C-alpha cells in the first residue's frame, strides 16, 4: 500500500484496500460510513443531453478525489499557491540569527529608533521589505521571541499594517494616473567638488564654539532656579495632603480624585452622592 | 566622552523644560556622574543649602541629604503622577480620621497645624514633631506619613508595602538620561515637504511616509493613526515631529495619551480570542442560575496554540546533571508512593474492623458490607488489593471481603502488614545509593554556566568579534555627535587597582614561562620595555618585581608574590600607534584585569555563602551530612581569598590541578557566583598567544621595533606612524594614557588596506608640536586667526579618467598673519 | 454588472497627493479648534448624573463636581 | 473546451478556498435557499424566452439531468477535506435526503467551474450545455444576496481534532 | 483571625501515571512539615466538604462532567470517540479514582470560599487545588475542573469587586476565558510568553464587552530574576489596587517559576516568589491562597510551607525538623530553595515598556468620557 489518503493525501488511520491498494481517511473515502470495516475492502475496483448523463451516471466507477481549482482561478491573483495537499499558501511571504553587526554590503547595523547597536540588547532584527533594524525592545508591541527564519518579517514603516486586502489579478499593469488632484482609490498606488578644506575645518571649530555657548547660557538660567524647584518639588505631597485634610473643593484636582471614587463604586444616579468624607469610606 | 556630556545637557534641558522635576535630575544625574565624584563634589556648590551629595570612600558610596533623612542611591526612571498622590492622601487621611474618632480634637490638631505649614508657619522639623506626637498609640500611621516627606519622593520606583504608587514610570530606550524620546521630541507649507525629504533619505522609506498620509486622505485611518504611526518616521528630529504636531493641530499632551492605542492591532480582543457559533453557545450547565449565566462569557473562546512548542508541555532541554536529580526524584517517588497507599488501606482496613468488632456477638457472623466497603475513596483501597493480592485473584477477594467481613478482615490485613514490611526493607537498603549520586549532582544543578560558558566566552575572546565591536562602536559614534566624535575614544579603560594590574602581568608571563619553552629573551623584552610605554608604570620596580617569575624563587612552595608599592606615577600623558594585533592584547588585557577585580571583590559576601551549609543537627542522626570540605585537596594558605584562588589558578596553569578539582574548589568557597574563572586558562592561552604575536610573525616585528627605537621624538613617531605610511595591512589605533587618573584609551585613525603615497610636502618644515590633538589646535587657531581665506576654488571629475577639472575663474587664497 | 473592487496598481504624483493632504487636514483642524472652543463653554449640570460621562480633562467638570459635592455636604 | 467566469466568481471562490482551507471555517450548510430553489428560480426567470419547443424541451432536460446529477458528485469531488467531517454528521442529521435540498449554490458554482475537465469524453450539445452554464453564472452574480451567504462559520473547537487538526 | 487551613488526608494517594510530571504527592509533604513545625496549631484545620456532580456544573457542561463521572482506565473503549471530544485520555490520563480527585479540589476551594464570606476568616489556604488550565468543555494541561472559578462565583456574592493574581510560569487562560466579559472579575496574570505552553496570553488580550481593560497579561521572557521580577510585580499590583479597588483576593501560587524546576523557565527562589504573597498580603484584604503548577517536588514542598507559616504570622527555622521525606532534601536538609546562575533576558527596557503600557490601560477608566 502507500501511506497517504488516496484523495487528500493526508496522514491518519487509513481504510486500506486488499485489492486495488490504495488509502482512505474512510470520511475522505466514498460515503462516509462511519469507520470499522474489518473484512476485505476492495474500494471500487471491479448526441443530446442523453450521452451526458450517461457521462453523469458513468462518474461513479472512479473512487473519489478532494477538490482543489481550474488551474486558471487558483494561478489568477498575485501571491497565491496551493500546498501539497491541496491547501491554500501564500507565496510572497516565505524565505534567526540574534546578533548582527555588519551587513554583507559592509554597512553599520543600528537600530532605526535609538540608533545603538546589537550590544545594548543582546539582539536585533532585520526588515526584509526594508533596509532598516530595529530591537525587538524598541517595537511598540515589543517582542518576546523572534520570527522564524522561513517568513519574512515587516518592520513597523510600511503601510501594508493599514491597507485591508486587496488581491491583484497578476496580470495587471500600473495606470498612470494623470489626473492632478482629487483621485479616489482605496491604497492600491504606486508612486512617481568645491575643494574647501580649510573652510570645512574653520566651519567646525566656530560651530562647536556655537554650541558650548548654548549649553553655557542654558545652565546660567537652569542653576539659579534650584532654590523654588526644590521647595515646591519637594513640599508637593505635604501641599496635597493639607488640602485634602482640610477638604478643600476648589482645588480643582481633588474633586477630581472625588469623581474616580464615585466612577469606582458605579455609583447609580438615583441615590445623592455622600460627603466627600464618607465617599472616602470607599478605601477602607 | 560624547555621551557623558550630551547626557548631562539633555537632563538639564529637560529640567528647564519641566519633563523632570528635582528628583528626577537628582536622581538621573546620580546615575550619569556615578565615575566622576569631582564633577559631583563640584556641583555641591550649586545645589541649594539642604539638598547636597554625600560621597564616601572617594565615591563609592554616595546618599543625598533631604530636609529630614538621608537617602541612598538606589534604577528605573520615574517621573511624577498627581493622581496617584491625591489617592494616597485621600486614603491616609481616611484611615487617620478613623483611628481618631474617640476624641474630636486631635484630628482637629492635625488640621488646623498642616494649614500653618502650608502658609509657611511650621517647618518639616517641626511639623514632624507634633505630627508624631498625636500618632503616637498608632505605630502603623506615623508610618505612613513617613511617605508624604522629603525623603520617600526621591528614589521612589518601588511602592511600599500597603501604598499606592509613589512615581510614574516610562521606557527610555538605551538613552544615558532617562528621558523617554515622547517628551523629548515633542515638547510651513513648504518647510514641512522639504525637510521630510532631507530627514528621509531611503527614497522607499519617503514613498511609504505618502502612502500613510494618501490613505489618511482616502478616508481609511483617522488623526490618531496618522499622528502615532508617522511618530516612527520622523521623530529624530526635535523640529520635524514637532512642526508636525501643529501641522495636524495635535497638542503633545495628548499625543501621549492616544499613542499606545493607535499603532496596531486585532483589536477588541486582541490575537487569541474566537466567536463561538450561536449553536454552541447553548451547550447546557444544569447548576447555574440567573446570575452565573449574566457573569461567565458564553460567546468568545481562547483555545493552546503551536507556534511549535504549544499543545502539551514539552520544555527544552537539561544539562546533564538535571537528568540525574530527576531521575533519583522519581525512584524515591516509586518506592514512597506503594508503601503510602498500602499504609492508608491497613489503616481503613482496621477502623472498619474495630467497628465491626463492637457489635453484640450474634450479628457478626455475616455482618455484610458493600462493595467498596464504606470508603468515599475506595480507588485506592481497590489499587492496593489489585496489586498485592495478585490482580489476576484480587475479584474473589473482593467478593470475600463484601459478605464475610469477619473472617476474611484480619486475614487480608495481615497479609497486607507482611507485604508492606517486605517493601520497606527494600527501600531502607537503597538510600545510600541515593545519597551518594546525589552529593555529587547536587552542586553542579544550580550551576548551568559551567557547560554553555564554555562556548559562550570561546565566541568573546575571538579576533574577529573584537574587531567587529571597534568598527560598529566607531560608526555608532559617527552618527549621534557629527562634530564631537573625531575626539573618540572608543573604548576608555580605568585600571586604578595596582595589586590587580601587578597580578594579570604576573599570570599572563606566567603562562608562557611555563608552556612554551622558547621567548623569554623577547617576551621579556616585551613586559620590561614596551608595556611601560602605553602603561605610564615605573619599569624599575616593575621590572624587579616582574622578576619574581623569570627566574624563579614554584611548583614546591607557589606562593603569591610580593609587590611593588606605588606602581603608577601621578591631556594625554603617553599617545602610541599600533595596528590591530596589539588591539587584541589591550583587549584581552582588559578581560582579564576585570576577571580579577569581579573576584577580588566577590570575596566579602563568601561569609555568607558558608552558613548556608552549617550543620543541621536533626541530620545528625547519621544519616548523610558528608561534609563537602573531605574532597578538596590541600587549600592554600595565604591572607584573603583573592590569593588562594589566584595560586589555585597557578596551579591550574602549571598542571597540578585539572578543571574538575579547581571548579570544586571554585564552588565551595564562592558558591553558583564565579562562573567566569572558569574558562580563565583560555584566555590567559589567548593573551599569551598574542604576545606571542607583537614578537615574531616576520611582518609585525619591524612594527615593534619601530616603536621602541623611536621610544628615545613624538614627532618622529607620529610622522613615520601618520605621515609616511608603513602601514602592512590593519587598521591604526592609537592608545593613550591619563595618568592623573590612570585611563587608558584606545581610538581607531584610518586602515591600511590604493596607496603608492609618497608623501606631498617636507615634514621637517612644520616641526612643532608634542602631541597629535595639539597639532590639530595649532591648525585650528593659525585658521581662526587668518589675515586672509578664501575657498572660491570648485572642480569636477571626470568619468572613468579619475583627473581633476578645475572650473575657470575660480581660484582659492590663504594669508597667515604674519605674513602682513 | 459588478467588476473587481481593485483591478490594478496606480501610479500618483507626489506633489497632488501632497496638496490633497494639505487640504484636507486643513479642514480637519479647522473643525476641531471650534469643537475645541464650543467645549470650552459648556455647564455640565450641577446635581446631575454622579459619576459624569465628560471626560476627565474637561475645563467645566470641576465646578460641576464642586456644586454638587458641596450640595451633599451639610 | 472552456467557459468564461466572472471575476467577482473568481474572487469569490479563492476567497472560500483560503477561508475553509487555511483559515478553518464553515459554510453552514442547511441553507435557507437551497441548489433545488436556485434552479427554479432560474427556469421561471429564463422561460420568458423560451419560443421555440426543440430549445423548451432541451433546456428541460438540461436542468433535470443537472440537478440529479449535481446529487451524484457532492460526496465525490466537491469538497476539501476539512469539509468532510461537516459531511458525516449532516449524513446523519438527514439520512435519507437528497443532498440538492441541503447544500447550497456556494457548493453549485464549484461544479460550473470545474467542467471543461469533466468533458473530455461531441458535436452539439456541450455548447448548448456551456452556454447555460455561462448565463447561469452571470444569473447567480447578479443576486448576491439571493444565493450566497453573509459570513463563513467558525469551526467548533472539537470539530478541528476530528479532521486531523 | 487564624488562617483557615484545608486539608482532606487522602489526596496524596491519586496517581496520573507512570512518569507524569504531577504529583499530588506533594501536598501530602507540605502537611508532613507543616505538621512538625508545630504549624497545625496555629492554622484552623478543616476538611473539606467534596463537591457534587452539581457544583461542577455551574461551570462546566453536563455532557462532560458526567463523562468524568463513568470512565474508568478499564472500560475506556465504551468511551473511545468521548475521549477527543473532552481531551481526556493522553496528556490530562484517565488515572483509578478521577472524579474523586476533582471532588476534593473543587470542594476544598468552594470551601475556602464560602468561609470567607462569613466573617470567620481572613485568610484561607488550599493547596490541593489551584487547577486553572481547564475549560468549560474540556481537560486543558493537567486539569479537568476548574476550582478557581467555582470560588469567585462563591465570592461574587457578597463582595463587589474579586481579583485573581496568578504568578504560576503558564498563562492561567481557563480562568481567563470563563471571565472575559466581566468588569466584576479582574484577572491579572505574570507568565513566559513565546513559545511556551499555553500559546495564548498576548499583551493585547485585554477584554470584552463591560469587562473590557480587565484583563491584565504580563508576558516574560526566560530567566527573570528575583529583582527584575520584583521590579515589574510591585507596581502593575499597585496600581490595580489603585485603580480597580478589590475586595477580595485570589492568589495562585504556583511553583514553576522556581529555579530547577523540570517545567518551568524562570529563575525565582523561595524569597523571590514569597515577596509575592508577602506584598499581596500588606492591603488587608479577605485572601484566599491557592496551589497550582511545581513539578520538582522538594522545592514545592519547602516553599509551600515556608509561604504557610508566612501567611500565619510565624516565623520557622531554616532547619528541617524529623520527617517521613527528610532525605528528599538533599544535601545540607534547610528549608530554603536557590537560584540558578542561568542568564536573564528580561531588559530593563522590555520591562518599563510593558509596565508603563499596562499603566496606560488601567488609567482608562477615568481618563476616558
Ligand atoms: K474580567
Ligand atoms: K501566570
Ligand atoms: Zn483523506
Ligand atoms: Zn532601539
Ligand atoms: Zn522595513
Ligand atoms: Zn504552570
Amino acid at each position: 500500500n502507500n501511506d497517504y489518503c488516496s484523495a487528500c493525501h493526508g496522514p491518519g488511520n487509513f481504510l486500506c484496500c486488499e485489492t486495488c491498494p490504495n488509502s482512505f481517511h474512510f470520511t475522505c473515502i466514498d460515503p462516509p460510513i462511519e469507520e470499522k470495516n474489518l473484512p476485505d475492502d476492495a474500494w471500487y475496483c471491479n448526441t443530446m443531453v442523453d450521452v451526458w448523463m450517461q457521462l453523469c451516471t458513468y462518474i461513479d466507477s472512479h473512487n473519489p478525489i478532494q477538490f482543489h481549482l481550474p488551474h486558471s482561478i487558483s494561478s489568477f491573483f498575485r501571491g497565491v499557491g496551493s500546498g501539497v495537499m491541496g491547501e491554500y499558501i501564500e507565496t510572497d511571504v516565505l524565505k534567526r540569527d540574534p546578533l548582527l553587526l555588519k551587513s554583507k554590503s559592509g554597512t553599520p547595523i543600528l537600530c532605526f529608533r535609538c540608533h545603538k547597536s546589537a550590544l545594548v540588547s543582546q539582539s536585533i532584527l532585520a526588515c526584509d521589505y526594508c533596509n532598516s533594524y530595529w530591537h525587538p525592545d524598541c517595537l511598540n508591541p515589543p517582542l518576546a521571541t523572534l520570527p522564524s527564519n522561513l517568513r519574512k518579517w515587516k518592520c513597523p514603516n510600511h503601510s501594508d499594517h493599514v491597507t485591508p486586502r486587496y488581491r491583484l489579478p497578476e496580470k495587471a499593469k500600473v495606470i498612470r494616473v494623470g489626473l492632478p488632484r482629487g483621485f479616489k482609490n482605496k491604497g492600491n498606488i504606486v508612486i512617481d567638488f568645491k575643494l574647501n578644506f580649510l573652510e570645512q575645518i574653520r566651519d567646525n571649530v566656530i560651530n562647536l564654539r556655537k554650541m558650548v555657548e548654548q549649553d553655557e547660557q542654558l545652565c546660567i538660567e537652569t542653576f539659579s532656579k534650584f532654590d523654588f524647584y526644590a521647595t515646591r518639588d519637594c513640599e508637593l505631597p505635604l501641599r496635597i495632603l493639607c488640602d485634602v485634610a482640610n477638604d478643600n473643593l476648589e482645588n480643582d484636582d481633588y474633586v477630581l480624585a472625588l469623581r474616580d471614587l464615585l466612577r469606582i463604586s458605579k455609583w447609580d444616579p438615583n441615590q445623592p452622592v455622600p460627603a466627600p468624607f464618607d465617599l472616602a469610606n470607599l478605601l477602607s | 566622552r560624547p555621551y557623558v556630556y550630551s547626557a548631562f545637557m539633555d537632563v538639564v534641558k529637560a529640567l528647564h523644560n519641566e519633563i523632570v522635576d528635582f528628583p528626577g535630575f537628582i536622581e538621573r544625574i546620580s546615575v550619569i556622574l556615578r565615575d566622576y565624584p569631582d564633577l559631583l563634589e563640584y556641583l555641591n556648590i550649586f545645589l541649594p543649602s539642604s539638598y547636597k551629595y554625600l560621597l564616601s570612600n572617594s565615591g563609592a558610596n554616595f546618599t543625598l541629604q533631604f530636609t529630614t533623612p538621608s537617602g541612598p542611591v538606589s534604577y528605573v526612571a520615574t517621573y511624577n503622577d498627581l493622581p496617584c498622590t491625591y489617592h494616597r492622601a485621600i486614603g491616609f487621611v481616611s484611615r487617620v480620621r478613623r483611628a481618631l474618632l474617640s476624641n474630636p480634637e486631635q484630628f482637629f490638631k492635625l488640621q488646623d497645624s498642616l494649614r500653618k505649614f502650608k502658609n509657611s508657619e511650621c517647618s518639616l522639623s517641626e511639623l514632624q514633631t507634633i505630627v508624631t506626637s498625636l500618632l503616637a498609640e498608632h505605630p502603623s500611621l506615623a508610618h505612613e506619613f513617613h511617605n508624604f516627606l522629603p525623603s520617600s519622593i526621591f528614589f521612589g520606583s518601588k511602592p511600599p508595602l500597603g501604598s499606592f504608587p509613589l512615581r510614574g514610570i516610562q521606557s527610555s530606550q538605551f538613552t544615558l538620561s532617562n528621558i523617554s524620546d515622547l517628551l523629548s521630541q515633542s515638547r510651513e507649507s513648504s518647510d514641512f515637504f522639504k525637510n521630510v525629504k532631507n530627514v528621509l533619505t531611503d527614497v522607499e522609506t519617503y514613498h511609504e511616509f505618502l502612502k500613510l498620509l494618501n490613505l489618511y486622505v482616502q478616508g481609511i485611518i483617522d488623526r490618531n493613526i496618522l499622528v502615532s504611526r508617522g511618530f516612527g518616521f520622523l521623530k529624530s528630529n526635535s523640529g520635524l515631529w514637532r512642526s508636525f504636531l501643529s501641522l495636524t493641530s495635535l497638542s503633545p499632551e495628548e499625543f501621549l495619551s492616544v499613542y499606545n492605542s493607535a499603532c496596531s492591532d486585532f483589536p477588541e480582543c486582541g490575537p487569541s480570542y474566537r466567536l463561538l457559533p450561536v449553536e454552541e453557545r447553548n451547550i447546557s450547565c444544569s447548576g447555574r442560575d440567573d446570575f452565573a449565566w449574566g457573569i461567565l462569557n458564553d460567546d468568545w473562546v481562547s483555545h493552546p496554540t503551536w507556534a511549535s512548542e504549544e499543545s502539551g508541555f514539552i520544555v527544552q532541554r537539561k544539562t546533564p546533571y538535571e537528568e540525574a536529580m530527576t531521575k533519583l526524584e522519581e525512584e524515591r517517588y516509586e518506592f514512597d508512593r506503594h508503601i503510602e497507599a498500602t499504609s492508608w488501606t491497613i489503616k481503613s482496613l482496621k477502623k472498619i474492623q474495630n467497628r465491626i468488632n463492637e457489635l453484640p456477638e450474634e450479628e457478626r457472623e455475616t455482618y455484610t458490607l458493600e462493595e467498596g466497603l464504606g470508603l468515599p475513596s475506595k480507588s485506592i483501597y481497590k489499587k492496593t488489593i489489585k496489586l498485592v493480592y495478585t490482580s489476576e485473584h484480587a475479584e474473589e477477594m473482593f467478593k470475600a471481603l463484601e459478605r464475610m467481613p469477619c473472617l476474611t478482615l484480619p486475614l487480608v490485613i495481615s497479609r497486607l502488614e507482611e507485604k508492606n514490611e517486605e517493601w520497606k526493607s527494600v527501600k531502607r537498603s537503597l538510600q545510600p545509593g541515593w545519597r551518594s549520586i546525589e552529593f555529587k549532582n547536587y552542586d553542579k544543578s544550580l550551576d548551568s554556566q559551567c557547560v554553555y560558558f564554555k562556548a559562550r566566552d570561546k565566541k568573546n575572546v575571538s579576533s574577529k568579534f573584537l574587531l567587529a565591536e571597534a568598527d560598529i562602536l566607531r560608526s555608532q559614534a559617527k552618527l549621534h555627535f557629527p562634530l564631537r566624535s573625531r575626539s573618540a575614544f572608543e573604548f576608555s579603560f580605568v585600571y586604578d587597582n595596582e595589586i590587580v594590574l601587578f597580578d594579570t602581568c604576573y599570570m599572563v608571563c606566567t603562562y608562557i614561562v611555563c608552556n612554551s619553552p622558547s621567548g623569554l629573551k623577547k617576551v621579556e623584552h616585551f613586559f620590561k620595555n614596551i608595556l611601560p610605554l602605553h602603561f605610564g608604570l615605573e619599569k624599575d620596580k616593575f621590572s624587579i618585581f616582574l622578576d619574581q617569575v623569570f627566574r624563579g624563587p614554584i611548583k614546591a612552595s607557589l606562593k603569591y608574590p610580593s609587590h611593588p608599592d606605588s606602581l603608577l606615577e601621578h591631556d594625554v600623558d603617553k599617545e602610541q600607534f599600533g595596528y590591530s594585533s596589539m588591539y587584541v592584547f589591550f583587549r584581552l588585557f582588559n578581560l582579564l584585569y576585570e576577571r580579577l577585580y569581579e573576584l577580588q571583590r566577590l570575596e566579602d559576601q563568601v561569609s555568607i555563602i558558608q552558613q548556608r551549609i552549617i550543620p543541621n543537627p536533626v541530620s545528625q542522626k547519621q544519616k548523610i551530612w558528608r561534609d563537602r570540605w573531605n574532597d578538596l585537596s590541600d587549600v592554600p594558605d595565604e591572607k584573603t581569598h583573592y590569593e588562594n584562588t589566584y595560586v589555585m589558578i597557578l596551579r591550574l596553569i602549571y598542571g597540578i590541578v585539572d578543571q574538575s578539582a579547581f571548579e570544586d574548589y571554585l564552588r565551595f568557597y564562592y558558591g553558583n557566583k564565579a562562573y567566569k574563572i572558569y574558562t580563565i586558562d583560555k584566555l590567559v592561552w589567548s593573551a599569551a598567544k598574542q604576545v606571542h604575536h607583537i614578537v615574531s610573525d616576520g611582518k609585525y616585528k619591524f612594527v615593534t621595533s619601530l616603536v621602541e627605537q623611536n621610544s628615545s621624538y613624538d614627532d618622529f613617531l607620529y610622522r613615520l606612524e601618520i605621515e609616511k605610511l608603513l602601514n602592512p595591512d590593519e587598521i591604526l589605533f592609537r592608545f593613550c594614557w591619563i595618568n592623573k587618573f590612570k585611563s587608558f584609551g584606545i581610538k581607531i585613525m584610518k586602515r591600511a588596506n590604493y596607496k603608492n603615497y609618497r608623501c606631498p610636502f617636507l615634514c621637517r618644515n612644520i616641526e612643532k608640536e608634542r602631541t597629535v590633538e595639539q597639532l590639530v589646535s595649532r591648525l585650528q587657531t593659525k585658521l581662526l586667526r587668518s589675515a586672509e581665506l578664501v575657498s572660491g576654488l570648485q572642480a569636477k571629475l571626470c568619468l572613468d579618467s579619475f583627473k581633476l577639472l578645475y572650473l575657470p575663474r575660480t581660484e582659492d587664497s590663504y594669508i597667515d598673519a604674519s605674513y602682513l | 454588472f459588478p467588476r473587481l473592487p481593485v483591478s490594478c496598481l496606480y501610479k500618483v504624483s507626489e506633489d497632488g497627493l501632497i496638496k490633497d493632504f494639505l487640504y484636507a487636514i486643513g479642514i480637519e483642524a479647522k473643525k476641531f479648534n471650534n469643537e475645541r472652543k464650543k467645549r470650552e463653554l459648556e455647564v455640565i449640570p450641577p446635581d446631575v448624573k454622579s459619576a459624569l460621562l465628560p471626560a476627565r480633562t474637561h475645563p467645566n467638570l470641576p465646578i460641576a463636581l464642586r456644586t454638587l459635592f458641596n450640595k451633599a455636604r451639610t | 473546451h472552456k467557459i468564461s467566469v466572472p471575476d467577482v466568481l473568481k474572487l469569490w471562490l479563492v476567497d472560500d478556498w483560503e477561508n475553509i482551507t487555511k483559515n478553518q471555517q464553515l459554510i453552514a450548510i442547511p441553507r435557507n435557499p437551497t441548489v433545488r430553489a436556485a434552479i427554479a428560480a432560474f427556469r421561471e426567470s429564463k422561460i420568458s424566452h423560451l419560443n421555440n419547443e426543440i430549445d423548451v424541451d432541451v433546456f428541460e432536460q438540461a436542468m433535470a439531468g443537472l440537478v440529479i446529477y449535481f446529487n451524484k458528485c457532492l460526496g465525490n469531488m466537491l469538497l476539501y477535506r476539512f469539509e468532510r467531517q461537516q459531511y458525516l454528521e449532516i449524513r446523519q442529521q438527514y439520512p435519507d435526503t437528497e443532498m440538492c435540498d441541503l447544500y447550497g449554490v456556494e457548493h453549485l458554482i464549484r461544479l460550473f467551474v470545474s467542467l471543461p475537465e469533466l468533458i473530455d469524453r461531441d458535436s452539439q450539445s456541450i455548447e448548448c450545455l456551456l452556454n447555460y452554464i455561462e448565463e447561469f453564472l452571470k444569473y447567480l452574480v447578479l443576486h448576491k444576496d439571493e444565493y450566497f451567504i453573509k459570513e463563513y462559520q467558525n469551526a467548533p473547537p472539537n470539530y478541528r481534532s476530528l479532521v486531523g487538526v | 483571625k487564624k488562617v483557615s487551613y484545608f486539608y482532606d488526608e487522602d489526596v496524596g494517594n491519586y496517581h496520573y501515571g507512570p512518569q507524569h510530571p504531577m504529583k499530588p504527592h506533594r501536598v501530602r509533604m507540605v502537611h508532613n512539615l507543616v505538621v512538625n513545625y508545630n504549624l497545625y496549631e496555629k492554622l484552623n484545620v478543616i476538611t473539606p466538604v467534596r463537591a457534587t456532580r452539581n457544583d461542577m456544573t455551574r461551570c462546566h457542561t453536563d455532557e462532560y462532567i458526567e463523562f468524568l463521572w463513568r470512565v474508568t482506565p478499564d472500560t475506556m473503549e465504551k468511551f473511545q470517540p468521548h475521549q477527543l471530544k473532552f481531551n481526556v485520555g493522553d496528556d490530562c490520563p484517565v488515572f483509578d479514582g478521577l472524579y474523586e480527585f476533582c471532588s476534593i479540589s473543587a470542594g476544598g476551594s468552594i470551601g475556602a470560599a464560602q468561609e470567607l464570606n462569613s466573617g470567620n476568616a481572613e485568610i484561607a489556604i488550599n493547596w490541593a487545588g489551584g487547577l486553572h488550565h481547564a475549560k468549560k468543555r474540556e481537560a486543558s494541561g493537567f486539569c479537568y475542573v476548574n476550582d478557581i472559578a467555582l470560588a469567585a462565583l462563591e465570592l461574587l456574592k457578597y463582595h463587589q469587586r474579586v481579583l485573581y493574581i496568578d504568578i504560576d510560569v503558564h498563562h492561567g487562560d481557563g480562568v481567563e476565558e470563563f471571565f472575559y466579559t466581566t468588569d466584576r472579575v479582574m484577572t491579572c496574570s505574570f507568565h513566559k510568553f513565546g513559545e511556551y505552553f499555553p500559546g495564548t496570553g498576548h499583551i493585547k488580550d485585554t477584554g470584552i464587552g463591560t469587562g473590557k481593560n480587565y484583563a491584565v497579561n504580563v508576558p516574560l521572557r526566560d530567566g527573570i530574576d528575583d529583582e527584575s521580577y520584583e521590579s515589574v510585580f510591585k507596581p502593575v499590583i499597585s496600581h490595580i489596587m489603585q485603580w480597580f479597588r478589590p475586595e477580595a483576593v485570589i492568589l495562585q501560587c504556583g511553583t514553576d517559576s522556581l529555579a530547577g524546576d523540570r517545567l518551568g523557565c524562570f529563575n525565582l527562589s523561595m524569597k523571590g516568589h514569597s515577596m509575592c504573597v508577602d506584598f499581596v498580603k500588606s492591603f488587608n484584604l479577605p485572601m484566599i491562597c491557592v496551589g497550582g503548577g511545581g513539578y520538582t517536588v522538594r522545592n514545592v514542598a519547602r516553599v509551600w510551607t515556608y509561604e504557610t507559616g508566612l501567611l500565619a504570622g510565624e516565623e520557622l527555622d531554616e532547619n528541617l525538623p524529623y520527617n517521613d521525606y527528610l532525605q528528599y532534601y538533599g544535601p545540607d536538609y534547610k528549608l530554603n530553595v536557590l537560584s540558578n546562575n542561568m542568564e536573564n533576558h528580561n531588559t530593563r527596557q522590555y520591562l518599563d515598556s510593558i509596565t508603563s503600557e499596562i499603566i496606560e490601560n488601567l488609567r482608562n477608566l477615568s481618563f476616558a468620557p
